[PDB]
């Protein structure tokens, strides 16, 4: 998911 | 409502880019052929314009005449009158040109002259003689 | 906050009754506005109570004890509310000191496939409700896609690594129950190019801005221009990005075209003037001779000869005037052309170096979703964004495995047991499972209901690894096929000396080509022991699984030598390389919203299965087959907590189905 | 065999 974006 | 500032996305462009598999890479190479053409297209006519500049070589320096340094006068000399009569023959109703030929008359004075001596210099005939050309 | 904060932490609107609350309390939500506010307070307060002390059970008796008037006057309500909250795992979930020891006898038999986080969470709950629960795990360990490498002092996660904010997160409760060393992640991530030289803050910030810009742009295509279908095929985020990039490269050229197109026009305007200027110099050259000759006629002269001099004079000075006025316009067009050629518009959209750095940013997004962007639904890839937790992200310094192992404790778990066939019918269920060690040896499990926590990629296997008898209805199997199941791998590199920047939690690596942009593109410095963790995402994910550990570890060192120095990088003492796609008990990393799928499929995954009747004409029976997992939850897919909440959810539904709902009567 | 927990 998006929330995983570094 | 609108795309991010500086992003350019028209409705029509999207359809044109997706028309087929590699339709977009054809559009992009098309503009590359366009730019290459327009780019050297400049040098060809840059060189032409440079060649035309070369025929103009020197400008109009030894052609400019001695200045018309003379003060205006209200008085009409007979000589001056005659100069005007001939100037209607050469220029017609171009009262500035006629005034410049005489050199010491203002445009208004030339128009004044035209009305008074319209009769005595048959200036109407002088005008129509000029008109025939 | 306070009582309102409790609702927030429990992912609930504090000033409003939810859809599930309307379902269970149809008297209150259809009732007068006063009753609702009483309900909402009791609900919010009870959550606060449990949240303030999550390590001990919160009973009805303890709840009513700590309620003020008029809220404690209706004790049937306080009981109803409490039971609802307890049933759906909003309170008394995880690991807590039980006040009333587990019910003397057990009601109903439940078999749970897999002891992953969802599986355990449902097991702990169904046991809390006094049901007979047995979990069947294929692996030789608990945790599933939560797996921690533990060897000596080296600790590193090959599975779940990050807690994505404690604000509203059910993991925040668990972190207070279990010993979790949660360390904050400093989001400062320096990038390094192929050669090993850092990326200047000039480039870094301008490319990253362009990345975020390109994304908003794709949204504009998706929502504003409805660019969601193309040739019957659904558009992927990967495609829309290319479209938007190309439209930007197009405009860069269109601006160049209309600029040179503007030079040629000024180039012409001069030519027309120059031709006029040449022809005038010709007539001035001629008219000068006529004047010159007329001037030779020395005075005294008659008036017509006089007039000729004066007349030729005027005619010539007038033409000199013109030429000076035309030379004026020449100078202006001449410097206007030096103006345009001095400063053109943008030369290119993105240089080779620019695009490579942008590709890294895509690799990030390919990792985030565990899939090449060419597969992600343009419309729905981010549908689960609104539900993101507040607060900064954290990692489990002692390894995430403390959580499964914690939850596992006290449960009948059968490790090394591979479920081969699930059979559900009117009167009940049987589970056909083999021992993973000796494969031709068999077990049979009889139960009232089955909770399936099989990873989507397992449910995807062709041929089927697990068989459903009867076959799952086409709606469920289409959900299984539409939905995406991604891949993401980790290289663990165990050193015994830190050669990297210790104050930096993570650093990127920029690949040479788009093809390999997700290959070892990111490194994590997270643990006590000098351990670096390398990510393999995007397309590289799947391809690297065919390459031996040594070659992979080799590439890692090489990259690291580039950044830190040819001799600063020793041979790692211990290495681990995950291969989730190849792993029979995951067959990938975690789900994603594929092109053609939507957020709705996630709901279809959670939807239970009711078998057909035994005797023809007999009544429609009870639901038998249930589904929990990270892929069964629309609002938190692909996450540990997401899985957790599905387990919590399903346990509730099953208990309601087999022990009856007291709180609705 | 393996050191995974
Ligand atoms: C590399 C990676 C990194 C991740 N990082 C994060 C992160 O930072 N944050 C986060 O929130 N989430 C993360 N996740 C996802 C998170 O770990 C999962 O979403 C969660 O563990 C899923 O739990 P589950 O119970 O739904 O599936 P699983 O945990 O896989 O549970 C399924 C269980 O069933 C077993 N099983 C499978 N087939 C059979 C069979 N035929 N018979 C019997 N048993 C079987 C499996 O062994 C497994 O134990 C990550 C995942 C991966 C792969």
């Amino acid at each position: 998911p998006l929330s995983f974006l570094v | 409502r609108k795309p991010p500032k500086g992003m350019f996305l028209s409705q029509e462009d999207v359809e044109a880019v997706s028309a087929n598999a590699t339709a977009a890479t054809t559009v992009l190479r098309q503009l590359d052929m366009e730019l290459v053409s327009v780019k050297r297209q400049i040098q060809n006519i840059k060189q032409t314009n440079s060649a035309l500049k070369e025929k103009l070589d020197g400008g109009i320096e030894p052609y400019r005449l001695p200045e018309v340094i003379q003060k205006c006068n209200a008085r009409w000399t007979t000589e001056e009158q005659l100069l005007a009569v001939q100037a209607i023959r050469k220029y017609g109703r171009d009262f500035q040109a006629i005034s410049d030929v005489i050199g010491n008359k203002s445009v208004v004075q030339v128009k004044n002259f035209f009305v008074n001596y319209r009769r005595r210099f048959n200036i109407d005939e002088v005008l129509q003689e000029w008109e025939a050309e | 906050s306070g009582v309102e904060g409790a609702a927030f932490q429990s992912r609930l609107p504090h000033d409003r009754m939810t859809s599930q609350e309307a379902a269970c309390f149809p008297d209150i939500i259809s009732g007068p506005q006063q009753t609702q506010k009483v309900f909402l307070f009791i609900r919010n307060r009870t959550l606060q109570l449990w949240l303030d002390n999550p390590k001990i059970q919160l009973t009805f008796e303890a709840t009513l004890q700590q309620l003020e008037a008029p809220y404690n006057s209706d004790t049937v309500l306080v009981h109803r509310v409490h039971s609802y909250l307890e049933r759906h795992g909003l309170i008394n979930f995880g690991i807590y000191k039980r006040i009333k020891p587990l019910p003397t006898k057990k009601t109903g038999k439940v078999i749970i496939i897999g002891s992953g986080v969802s599986g355990l969470a449902a097991a702990r709950q169904l046991q809390s409700f006094g049901m007979d629960v047995t979990l069947l795990e294929a692996r030789d360990r608990v945790g599933g896609r939560v797996a921690t490498f533990r060897k000596g002092n080296y600790v590193a996660d090959l599975g779940a690594m990050v807690v994505t904010g404690l604000g509203g997160n059910p993991m925040a409760v668990v972190s207070k129950q279990v010993n979790m060393e949660l360390a904050k992640i400093k989001q400062k991530c320096p990038l390094y190019e192929a050669n090993g030289q850092a990326v200047p803050k000039e480039k870094d910030e301008m490319v990253e801005q362009e990345f975020n810009r390109l994304l908003e742009a794709t949204s504009y295509l998706s929502h504003q221009l409805d660019f969601n279908v193309l040739n019957n095929k659904p558009v992927s985020l990967g495609q829309a990005l290319e479209v938007v990039i190309q439209l930007q490269e197009k405009h860069v050229k269109d601006e160049q075209i209309e600029h040179w197109k503007k030079i040629v026009k000024t180039q012409e305007e001069l030519k027309e003037l120059l031709n006029k200027m040449v022809n005038l110099k010709e007539k001035i050259k001629e008219l000068h001779q006529q004047y010159k000759e007329a001037s030779e006629v020395k005075p005294p002269r008659d008036i017509t000869a006089e007039f000729l001099v004066k007349s030729k004079h005027r005619d010539l000075t007038a033409l000199c005037k013109e030429y000076d006025e035309l030379a004026e316009t020449q100078g202006k067009l001449e410097e206007k052309l030096q103006e345009l050629e001095a400063n053109p518009p943008s030369d290119v959209y993105l240089s080779s170096r620019d695009r490579q750095i942008l590709d890294w940013h895509f690799a990030n997004l390919e990792f985030a979703n565990a899939t090449p962007l060419s597969t992600l639904s343009l419309k729905h890839w981010d549908q689960d964004d609104d539900f993101e937790f507040t607060g900064s992200h954290l990692t489990v310094r002692n390894g995430y495995s403390c959580v499964p192992v914690a939850l596992a404790e006290g449960l009948d778990i059968k490790l090394n047991t591979a479920v081969r066939q699930v059979r559900y019918t009117a009167s009940g269920c049987e589970v056909i499972a083999v021992n993973t060690r000796s494969t031709s040896q068999t077990f049979i499990y009889k139960c009232d209901a089955v909770l399936c926590t099989l990873p989507l990629g397992v449910l995807k296997q062709q041929p089927p690894a697990v068989q459903f008898v009867p076959p799952l209805p086409e709606w469920k199997t289409s959900a299984v096929q539409r939905m995406g199941f991604g891949n993401l791998n980790k290289v663990v590199l165990c050193f015994d000396r830190v050669f990297w920047d210790p104050s930096v939690n993570l650093f990127g690596h920029v690949g040479s080509t788009t093809a390999s942009r997700g290959e070892l593109f990111l490194f994590w410095n997270l643990y006590k022991a000098p351990i670096l963790l390398a990510l393999v995402a995007g397309e590289a994910a799947g391809i690297m699984e065919n390459i031996s550990d040594d070659v992979i570890v080799g590439r890692c060192l090489a990259i690291l030598k580039g950044i830190f120095g040819s001799s600063a990088v020793p041979q790692p003492k211990e290495t681990v390389v995950s291969r989730w796609r190849a792993d029979p008990w995951a067959r990938g990393s975690y789900s994603y919203v594929a092109a053609g799928s939507s957020g709705n499929d996630y709901d279809l995954m959670a939807q239970p299965i009711t078998p057909g009747p035994s005797i023809p004409g007999a009544p429609q029976p009870i639901p038998r087959l249930f589904f929990a997992g990270e892929h069964t939850i629309r609002n938190y897919p692909a996450t540990v907590h997401g899985a957790l909440l599905s387990g919590l959810r399903e346990a509730g539904r099953i208990a309601d189905q087999f022990l009856g709902a007291m709180y609705t009567l």
